[PDB]
């Protein structure tokens, strides 16, 4: 099945100069192939550890991963109010890859562009658009991202527009469609057949150099579904 | 007999002495985030069944790009017979990612009398066990 991770701490406040620690926890031992990513306040994704323990450069060094097996989990040293944000922990191992809850954070007192905030009655489909402006478009993946209230984040599928090969969730077999324009560095979803269920943001990360790792992000594309 | 290889029934080559394949990659000809280009020689290039590429952080973890039973194959002779050892092949079609000089970027050579045809008693697909053989290490940025 699909490896789940768990992040029993769904929430927490600390003071500044605090030693923040959210903790991940898989299901099997995923040997260290897990990631740890901050949703910003302003509704972003930025990625920043990678393989348990290495920091994406340009992370602040009070930043670090720990743990093997299943118990890895990420310390913010001497908290600081730019660290604030929820942080999940996708793990990388045996796709799809999944990810945690995330662990809200607060304080106790563009190169990829997606598309418009789409609208539609119950039954129909829509196309979400991913428009990398970058150089590395037909030379990485893209992975499209799902998050919606209490399911943390759902891997949908990636294509790679360089020549076309793509993979898919199982619950997203029948659903999203990925589709690529390598002239016009874009890819798009296709969420068919819609439900009040789909109601949800739909981000487009793109993973270059780290097969299980989506280093930037969309911004989001809130697709609601009405009655 | 060379005494050096490990012979076998049918009296062939299935495996040298570590410090033997070690002086055939001894010869770099081209190393790059997309894989090795060193010069091996027929005779070894027989007994070899694979290699396996790691990429070793300044700390201690070790991550293995083709970490597989069954991907250990990424190596293939050209036209003026030059090895190629390709990273990108099964790191979905990603070279390979060094975000730091200093990570070692480890490439194992594994004997045939080594390799395994399939998984265990633990249904484990790992490249721990499979006796590997240090070829090539270069840090990040002797790399380029």
């Amino acid at each position: 099945k699909d490896i789940q991770m768990t992040q029993t701490t769904s929430s927490l406040s600390a003071s500044l100069g605090d030693r923040v620690t959210v903790s991940c926890r898989a299901s099997q031992d995923i040997r260290n192939y897990l990631n740890w990513y901050q949703q910003k306040p302003d509704g972003t994704v930025k990625f920043l550890i990678y393989y348990t323990s290495r920091l994406q450069p340009g992370v602040p060094s009070r930043f670090s991963g720990s743990g093997s097996g299943t118990d890895y989990s990420l310390t913010i040293n001497n908290l600081e109010q730019e660290d604030i944000g929820t942080y999940f922990c996708q793990q990388g191992n045996t796709p799809p890859w999944t990810f945690g809850g995330g662990t809200k954070l607060e304080i106790k007192r563009v190169q990829l562009q997606q598309s418009g905030p789409e609208l539609v009655k119950p039954g129909a489909s829509v196309k979400i658009s991913c428009k990398d402006s970058g150089y590395a478009f037909n030379s990485s993946w893209m992975n499209w991202v799902k998050q919606r209230p209490g399911q943390g984040l759902e891997w949908i599928g990636r294509i790679y527009p360089g020549d076309g090969d793509s993979n898919y969730n199982g619950k997203f077999e029948g659903k999203a469609i990925l589709t690529a324009d390598k002239s016009s560095s874009t890819a798009y979803m296709q969420l068919s057949s819609l439900t009040s269920v789909d109601s949800a943001v739909y981000f487009c990360a793109r993973s270059g150099l780290l097969r299980y790792a989506m280093d930037y992000w969309g911004q989001g594309t809130s697709v609601t579904v009405s009655s | 007999r060379d005494k050096r290889f490990h012979y076998d029934r049918n009296n062939i080559a299935v495996g040298a002495d570590e410090s033997v394949v070690k002086e055939a990659h001894r010869e770099v000809i081209n190393s790059s985030t997309e894989g090795l280009l060193l010069n091996i020689d027929k005779d070894i290039r027989k007994i070899l069944s694979g290699y396996i590429v790691e990429i070793e952080d300044t700390e201690g973890l070790k991550e293995v790009i083709n970490d597989r039973y069954d991907m250990l194959n990424i190596s293939s002779l050209r036209q003026d017979g030059k090895t190629f050892i390709d990273f990108k092949k099964y790191n979905d079609k990603l070279p390979l990612y060094i975000s730091n000089p200093n990570y070692k970027v480890n490439v194992y050579a594994v004997t045939k009398e080594n390799t395994i045809i399939n998984p265990s008693e633990n249904g484990d697909t790992s490249t721990n066990g499979i006796k590997k053989i240090l070829i090539f290490s270069k840090k990040g940025y002797e790399i380029g």
